[PDB]
């Protein structure tokens, strides 16, 4: 509103619009829908009746995140401005305290800043007195349910008044929410509309990608060979291999069916080809191009593959010495949770059960940093350090006790992969 | 480059603190740990550096005279604008409220407000903050010490004045929680038996030759014109013996030596002669009686009445007597070391009616002395100290050791050692 | 000469990295990781990208050192082009961090050329409307310990900034730095779907040769300042090229236990400031005997020098204190059980031969220091609470262990009996009592 | 606790200070600035009413906090220990490092309603 | 009384057995191993001549100078047959490398040798239970059946009745417990 | 377990090498190809199987096979029939079955 005038600055020194820059502009998550096409009507025809008849209803939709329920209801009200209402985005998680939404409503009727106490008095005074038109979105309803349900009873008791000019639209995480958190007295007021949103399917996940790739798929750019700048000296084209787009779809529809996850894995795979193109020619920052299948093979795996295995083999020696002692106790006792003094008891013992071999150059260093002057250390060198280093890494976990002997230690990652990474 | 001082036994540690501190901020490391137990003179050896370095500027804070972190932020912000007033008095100032801050954001909010008007200075000057006693803060936790580490980096790094820290703490189990931050530490070792005595002689000659208790005893006895060196010898003979007859009792302390001297000194003064000033060995043989006793304890026959005395003597019985054995051995027809068991009500009067000399039946005064004994904290409740009256589930227990029971048994002529049988 | 001291000026600020930003030196074992960070960060400002990332690696891993290095690398040429907002998860709670953002916003506006005024949720929708909405100012977020924001209960502040990726015309970039490795499972579903899923792991010194290559680039000065420099540079590598040299020998120890450079970087700072002439410094890195004294002092009072610095009685109490501790099943022991077996130990010494057996009223004064030397612990005593409100819940709680007297607080053991035999020399008379 | 034993006690003298005097923080900050906050110097006295019911480690940690006030020289401290009985019990409970702090100038005055009748 | 034992266990894993299969097929790479001479390997005829010269020309003495490292090498296995084996091991270490006097470093490796050459829950519970059903049997025998029954009776650590059979066999054969009858079980 | 017998030995590996040499000797070739080892391993696994009584192209081929019935069958007799006429062995496609199962196709 105000400060966007101050967020503008002047000197914009000719940023290089490369080949893959114009992809990510439309691969931004902003800018009729194919997948939830008919269900848009099922909201709207439920909404169009109450709007043009001055009533008060409730609409309940659910589903996993990434299915358009943030998007679709915005498209409902957007066309309605063409044809009497006040649009508010009452987000649940964007309220600091749960009562703070009450302030917004009384602010968004006349422009006053009053109590969550004093708001809901005048709100109740509004909802049963006004002679005769308010659209409210109650987003992310896991936030506003937590304390004692006294807030949630209000937001549907206002719907019961026949003289209440309000239209509520609830969007939750799960259909189960008025059956495993709310009471039945709320569950009578929630109704039984219950419009379910499923996931997306992999065919439609192809049909959502090309909507972003409408005017740019297999099109042509005008490029100077000196700076790498592209314009919608050569006239190059850039093509997108649809089969790699398909294998992006057949995974994301399989695991999650999330519309952000489908776009972003294409967005991550787009910039892999960006740096490899910049690697071969170096246009910096101041014949026919494509994106291979091998890009989305890596980037989809890049969502999965870890490093704690690679982290463990790149740790210190006494770190790998520590875990090897720790699995030795877990196969000695079978109790998966060993006392800290017994580990210090073991790393002493794991010196001399090996022979008089490298182990001696270890055993010299393991109790003194050379320096035969100062010696005879009880616990090993930096034993507080590696145990602190294994703690904040999340691999280990150690309960709090002022005794530094009988405080228990519990593993936090799978102990087999700890056994498996130890083998290297 | 800096002008190092010199002290008695910190010859390595004066070098590192001269190493890890410069007036230039870039060479100066951010955070620092001076660690050691109480009895090493770290507050001594730190200030002893600072008196030899008038070029730098030190702001001295004291956490032990505070109680919490919420005033501790108010302690910091009040003092830097107090100090920078006395360092650059030409610089004009919008003085802020140090009472206003209570949260760890508000400090760096206000230090963003403080330092910006001081930007016009000529060179990058550092400013050393000193916290003394960070472990004995009485509301400490895990997530306070790291909260003060990163305060430097939230500051703008390009300001003309840079605030850096030095932390004084003890109880080295605490430092082992934060070794992964790898801030530079200078540990301070404990002492040995000679250097305790060596520190103590060069610190207590300035009072024990100038005390009037000597100066009275100078003119009271036939004063030979004994030298200050002759006063120095008997002072040194005192110190070199008092640490010898007490070192096993006190450990390697300095504070616990600084007061035991000031208890046994005038009692040592009275037992000198005119002649034993030249005779030190026989002087110890005449003043022997204080050198084998502690004299730090400033055994009561207890005030309580007779029926309350038998009320105590029945309460000690259920430190070993279980309900499986007691009703057999106390018919009307070893855990001496161990922690006491838990009572209930009316088991007292079960044992009290038995062991009293039909001769008694009225129990109003017997009920009087119970909560009399509750105010003496000799028998206390297991639970909180509130609802113990109405018989809900309330368990009781003694808090008196065996010896005070043993004297109070014979004080009422009652025999107790028979009924304790391992 | 001051030229030797001028070399101390150069070498010290090289060991702290406080040079001007043109000559800050990054070690070779992470040069790839800063460039992919650079490819993230410089196309976010110049090419107006709106993408986030999470830095993940252990403590003291140059993570905050890398990011402001990029900013200083961009502060020289892109001055007004961007502003930075830096938040620590340590210094900011969940709710004051909203006031943390807005107050750090407005002070940038006077540097680039009514916001903090109102309630906490009043200013919250303000920065929502100021962010969601010639060229546009881009904003870089610097988040230290973003895992603590990722708690179980609310996770509000993460949810707003990650949606600012999706909708805002203002180009942003988010930089999470943490050390909890599996950060992605710590998030819930609805926040992770907002997240662009790209994390980058921080490298470690994977070979012994790597940090050897690092310390060479660390200590070597390349710019001409002192006459000593050309002499000083070849002395460094000659110690480093020899695998039998002591500096090369002691670096191998640092590769073994710590395998972390700023630990070793800490050791050199007194070693190069303790010299007073040029030739002494060259002998110091040739001898490296100061590193022995340094590792002596870092070790001198954790547990062993605690034990060596006690008198005859304090040993004798503790030696008895463990011989009681071996008997019970949990190992707990009272004060009366200590002094009883301490009595017969002294009686055994006189009967086998003149040692002052002390009283009851004095051992307490020795017993006081032993518990605050942490050689014992209380039986059920959670030492340090993690945060403030868990510690405040322990302060109001009246305790029962103080309500039993001093000589019956069931003290347990920190240092076990069998380990005492290995540290106590056989020359001491109580050596027969270490073993049972 | 240690905390509210400090905080209520600083509050209790502060209103007693303004009433004789004719915004601030309730901790030891007032104790040094009492020369400047109220002009004349300070000699406070501590009527510990029922001393044996208190957890003594709180009392022992309390008196170390009062030990830090000994470096301002315009304030004088005086402690009154109204025990019920059993002085030998009290030297058992405290830390021995603080008994040596206590034993400088102690006075064992007896106050009993029944004293030799 | 055996002088030297050898744990020649495989313990199969990666980056080991791969080199094993590669070295076994490397002489299958060529039809004839004529390329066996360009490596650090002595021939057989030179080896037996050096061995026959060393066995009949060197009488090494075990001096008192290697006393201190032997005592401590014995107590580590003690915390006389091992001592008699290690002195012959140390004199064979002295037999090689043309030495007439034994040296202090030569026993270090010898001990490493015998320490690298050699590098309970089940039966415990077993006996435990046996004891139990004994007790609850008025000491009468535990049945095969009831044994198996209580022993699989716990889901946690899966004692398979075959494994059961085996460990049982062990203890009995270890003489700890007695079991009789093909169709029955005795505690 | 219950249906197990023996373990893998190096003599079985030497016998597999000898059977591959015999298969190359029966084809009168001077070299051992990839077709003999995949036949010998199939032989030694089907010798015990009676008790129960280079990848992207293959994936593309599988997709082509699907472009008819849309069937995700576990074991194949008519998917492999379009592979042998091209040039790849029976072992490469055998890995393509298992790998890809990670694609859940
Ligand atoms: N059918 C669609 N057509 C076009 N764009 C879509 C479609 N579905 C989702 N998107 C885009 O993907 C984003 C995903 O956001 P939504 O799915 O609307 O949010 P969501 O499903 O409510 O998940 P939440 O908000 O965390 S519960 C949208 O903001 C759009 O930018
Ligand atoms: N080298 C020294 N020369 C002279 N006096 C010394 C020396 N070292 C220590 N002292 C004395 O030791 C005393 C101990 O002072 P402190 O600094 O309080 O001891 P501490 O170990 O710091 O305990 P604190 O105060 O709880 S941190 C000082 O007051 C000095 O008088
Ligand atoms: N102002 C600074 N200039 C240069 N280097 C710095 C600065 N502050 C810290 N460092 C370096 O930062 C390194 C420590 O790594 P950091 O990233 O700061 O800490 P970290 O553990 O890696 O991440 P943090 O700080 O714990 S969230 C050390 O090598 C310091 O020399």
């Amino acid at each position: 509103s105000r400060f966007e005038n101050k967020l503008k600055t002047t000197q914009k020194h000719q940023i290089v619009e490369t080949i893959f820059s114009k992809v990510k502009k439309q691969l931004n998550s902003s800018y009729y829908l194919p997948a939830r096409e008919n269900e848009f009507a099922s909201i709207y025809l439920s909404a169009y009746s109450a709007i043009e008849s001055d009533s008060a209803t409730t609409i309940y939709v659910a589903g996993t995140p990434g299915v358009g329920k943030t998007l679709t209801v915005r498209e409902v009200v957007k066309e309605l401005l063409s044809s009497d209402f006040l649009y508010v985005e009452i987000n649940g998680l964007k309220m600091v305290k749960p009562t703070d939404c009450y302030e917004t409503l009384w602010n968004k009727v006349s422009g006053e800043r009053l109590t969550w106490a004093a708001s809901m008095e005048s709100l109740e005074f509004y909802f049963k007195r006004v002679p005769k038109t308010i659209v409210v979105l109650l987003d992310e309803l896991d936030a506003m349910v937590t304390k004692s349900q006294d807030i949630m009873y209000n937001f549907f008791n206002w719907t019961t008044y026949e003289n209440a000019k309000l239209i509520v639209i609830a969007v939750a995480n799960t259909m189960d929410l008025p059956e495993r958190q709310l009471g039945n007295k709320i569950t009578s007021r929630i109704g039984f509309t219950r419009i379910m949103f499923t996931g997306y399917t992999h065919e439609e996940l192809k049909n959502i990608i090309d909507l972003r790739l409408k005017g740019l798929n297999d099109s042509f750019f005008y490029v100077d060979t000196k700076t790498g700048n592209a314009i919608l000296v050569r006239k190059v084209r850039l093509r997108m291999s649809a089969d790699a787009i398909e294998i992006a779809s057949r995974k994301v529809a399989s695991v999650s069916g999330d519309a952000r996850r489908a776009l972003k894995v294409c967005k991550r795979a787009a910039e892999i080809a960006e740096k490899h193109y910049m690697a071969k020619h170096g246009y910096g920052y101041d014949g026919v191009q494509t994106v291979h299948i091998t890009h989305v093979m890596k980037a989809l795996n890049e969502t999965l593959n870890s490093h704690v295995i690679t982290f463990m083999t790149r740790l210190s020696f006494t770190a790998k010495l520590f875990i090897y002692a720790l699995l030795n106790l877990m196969k000695k006792n079978g109790s998966q949770e060993q006392e800290l003094g017994d580990i210090v008891d073991e790393i002493k013992l794991l010196i001399e059960v090996n022979g008089s071999n490298f182990v001696m150059e270890i055993a010299k260093t393991l109790f003194q940093q050379g320096s035969d002057n100062i010696s005879e250390q009880l616990r090993i060198i930096s034993w507080d350090f590696v145990l602190n280093q294994l703690l904040d890494a999340g691999i280990l976990f150690k309960q709090t006790m002022k005794n530094d002997r009988i405080c228990c230690v519990k593993l936090n990652i799978s102990v087999e992969e700890a056994k498996r990474a130890m083998n290297e | 480059n800096v002008t190092t001082p010199e002290v008695a036994f910190r010859e390595y540690q004066t070098n590192c603190l001269a190493s890890y501190i410069s007036a230039d901020p870039d060479i100066t490391p951010s955070n620092l740990i001076l660690q050691g137990y109480s009895g090493t003179g770290k507050t001594y050896t730190l200030k002893k550096y600072f008196n030899a370095n008038p070029n730098l500027h030190a702001v001295w804070l004291e956490p032990v005279e505070l109680v919490s972190w919420k005033p501790l932020l108010q302690a910091i912000a009040r003092t830097v604008q107090y100090k920078l007033k006395t360092l650059y008095p030409n610089i004009p100032t919008t003085d802020y409220d140090p009472l206003q801050v209570e949260e760890p954001f508000l400090l760096v909010k206000t230090l963003h407000n403080i330092f910006v008007q001081y930007e016009s200075l000529q060179e990058k000057t550092c400013l050393f903050l000193i916290l003394d006693g960070f472990d004995s803060l009485q509301d400490l936790d895990a997530a306070l010490f790291n909260k003060y580490i990163k305060l430097n980096e939230l500051l703008p790094k390009d300001s003309k004045i840079n605030i850096k820290f030095i932390y004084t703490m003890l109880e080295t189990s605490f430092l082992q929680r934060y070794s992964t931050h790898c801030i530079p530490t200078v540990m301070f070792p404990r002492y040995n038996v000679d250097e305790v005595s060596t520190i103590l002689v060069m610190s207590r000659c300035g009072e024990l030759m100038e005390d009037s208790c000597l100066r009275k005893r100078i003119i009271e006895e036939q004063i030979t014109d004994c030298t200050d060196d002759q006063f120095q010898n008997v002072a040194a003979n005192f110190i070199h013996l008092i640490v010898q007859a007490f070192h096993s009792y006190t450990g390697n302390d300095i504070f616990a030596l600084n007061d035991l001297i000031d208890f046994k000194w005038p009692k040592y003064v009275s037992r000198i002669t005119k002649e034993n000033i030249f005779e030190p060995l026989a002087l110890y043989k005449s003043a022997i009686k204080l050198f084998l006793s502690t004299d730090d304890n400033l055994s009561q026959t207890y005030d309580l009445s007779i029926i309350s005395k038998y009320l105590l003597i029945a309460s000690y019985i259920c430190s070993y007597l279980e309900p499986r054995y007691d009703a057999s051995i106390f018919s009307r027809k070893n855990p001496r070391y161990l922690q006491p068991s838990l009572f209930a009500i009316e088991r007292l009067l079960a044992i009290f009616q038995a062991i009293f000399p039909s001769l008694m039946k009225a129990n109003i005064e017997v009920f009087q002395n119970l909560s009399e004994l509750h105010t003496l904290k000799l028998i206390a409740t297991t639970m909180n100290k509130n609802i113990d009256y109405l018989s809900p589930k309330v368990r009781w227990k003694v808090n008196v050791p065996w010896e005070i029971i043993k004297e109070i048994s014979e004080s009422v002529h009652f025999n107790i050692s028979d009924y304790f049988s391992d | 000469d001051p030229g030797f001291g001028s070399l101390q000026r150069r070498l010290l600020q090289q060991l702290y990295g406080t040079l001007p930003t043109d000559e800050k030196i990054i070690f070779t074992y992470l040069q790839d990781c800063q460039q992919e960070i650079d490819r993230i960060i410089k196309q976010s400002i110049i090419q107006k990208e709106s993408h986030s990332v999470i830095l993940v690696g252990p403590r003291q891993s140059y993570k905050t050192y890398l990011l402001d290095y990029e900013l200083s690398l961009l502060q020289q040429s892109y001055k007004e082009q961007f502003i930075t907002i830096r938040l620590n998860g340590f210094i900011h709670s969940e709710q004051t961090a909203i006031n943390g953002i807005a107050t750090q916003l407005e002070q940038q506006l006077q540097k680039i050329h009514t916001i903090s005024s109102g309630s906490l949720t009043e200013v919250f929708e303000k920065i929502l409307l100021l962010l969601d909405s010639i060229t546009k100012i881009t904003v870089v977020f610097i988040f230290d310990e973003i895992d603590t924001f990722a708690g179980p209960v609310r996770q509000t502040l993460l949810y707003n900034l990650f949606d600012m990726v999706e909708h805002s015309r203002v180009p942003v970039c988010i930089f999470g730095c943490t050390t909890k490795l599996n950060i992605l499972e710590y998030l819930e579903k609805r926040v992770k779907s907002r997240f662009s899923q790209r994390v980058i792991y921080m490298p470690q010194i994977q070979n012994l040769d790597d940090m050897v290559d690092a310390v060479r680039n660390l200590l070597t000065v390349r710019s001409e300042i002192s006459p000593w420099v050309s002499q000083w540079n070849e002395t460094l590598e000659k110690e480093l090229s020899d695998p039998r040299s002591n500096l090369n020998r002691h670096i191998r120890m640092n590769f073994e236990t710590f395998r972390s450079l700023p630990t070793l970087k800490n050791s050199i700072i007194p070693l190069v400031a303790t010299s007073k002439n040029f030739g002494s410094l060259c002998t110091a890195i040739k001898s490296c005997s100061f590193l022995d004294i340094y590792n002596k002092n870092q070790l001198s009072n954790n547990l062993t020098g605690r034990l060596q610095s006690l008198s005859d009685l304090e040993l004798a109490i503790l030696i008895s204190a463990a011989r009681v501790a071996l008997r019970a099943k949990d190992g707990s022991f009272n004060f009366n059980l200590a002094y009883a077996e301490y009595e017969k130990m002294i009686k055994a010494i006189n009967s086998r031969i003149t040692i002052k057996l002390w009283l009851k009223k004095d051992v307490k004064n020795v017993w006081e220091n032993l518990v605050q030397l942490d050689f014992f612990t209380e039986k059920s005593a959670v030492g340090l609470r993690d945060n403030a409100t868990a510690a405040f819940y322990a302060s109001n709680y009246q305790f029962q262990g103080t309500m039993i007297p001093f000589d019956l607080r069931s003290y347990q053991m920190q240092i076990i009996l069998q380990e005492l035999r290995r540290i106590i020399p056989k020359s001491n008379m109580y050596y027969s009592w270490t073993q049972l | 606790n240690v905390r509210m034993m400090l905080r209520r006690s600083m509050y209790k003298l502060y209103s007693a200070a303004d009433a004789e005097e004719h915004d601030v923080s309730y901790d030891l900050s007032l104790v040094e600035n009492f020369k400047r906050l109220f002009g004349k110097d300070l000699a406070m006295v501590f009527n510990f009413k029922d001393v044996d019911s208190i957890n003594f480690n709180t009392l022992d940690n309390f008196i170390i906090l009062l030990k830090s006030a000994f470096k301002y020289d315009h304030v004088k401290i005086s402690l009154i220990f109204n025990i019920n009985t059993n002085l030998s019990n009290i030297e058992k409970n405290l830390r021995q490092s603080t008994i040596r702090l206590l034993k400088r100038n102690y006075h064992k005055l007896d106050v009993s309603s029944n004293k030799g009748f | 009384r055996f002088d030297l034992v050898y744990l020649v266990l495989d313990k199969v894993d990666e980056k080991n057995d791969r080199e094993l299969a590669k070295h076994l097929t490397n002489l299958y790479l060529e039809d004839k191993p004529e390329h066996i001479s360009q490596d650090d390997v002595l021939p057989v005829e030179f080896l037996t001549m050096y061995i026959s010269y060393a066995k009949e020309h060197i009488h090494p003495i075990i001096t008192e100078a290697a006393k201190t490292e032997l005592v401590r090498a014995y107590v580590g296995m003690r915390k006389t047959r091992q001592l008699e084996s290690m002195i012959r091991l140390a004199e064979a270490h002295a037999k090689m490398k043309l030495k007439n006097v034994v040296e202090l470093e030569d026993v270090q490796e010898a001990v490493r040798l015998i320490r690298s050459a050699i590098k309970r829950k089940l039966q415990e519970d077993l006996s435990r239970e046996i004891m139990n059903v004994l007790k609850d049997q008025a000491s009468d025998s535990m049945s095969f059946n009831e044994l198996i029954k209580q022993i699989n009776e716990h889901s946690q650590d899966r004692v398979e009745s075959s494994d059961i059979q085996e460990a049982l066999s062990r203890l009995q054969q270890e003489d700890k417990v007695i079991v009789l009858g093909e169709g029955v079980r005795r505690s | 377990s219950k249906f197990s017998f023996g373990q893998a030995t190096p003599r079985t590996l030497l016998g597999i090498i000898r059977l591959s040499q015999a298969l190359a000797k029966l084809r009168l070739a001077d070299m051992v190809d990839i077709d003999d080892v995949e036949e010998a391993l199939r032989l030694v696994r089907v010798s015990k199987e009676s008790l129960y009584q280079p990848t992207t192209k293959i994936f593309t081929i599988i997709k082509k096979m699907l472009q008819e019935t849309g069937k995700n069958t576990l074991s194949y007799e008519n998917i492999v029939k379009t592979v042998r006429l091209r040039g790849f062995t029976m072992l490469q496609l055998s890995n393509c079955i298992q790998e890809y199962s990670y694609l859940n196709v």
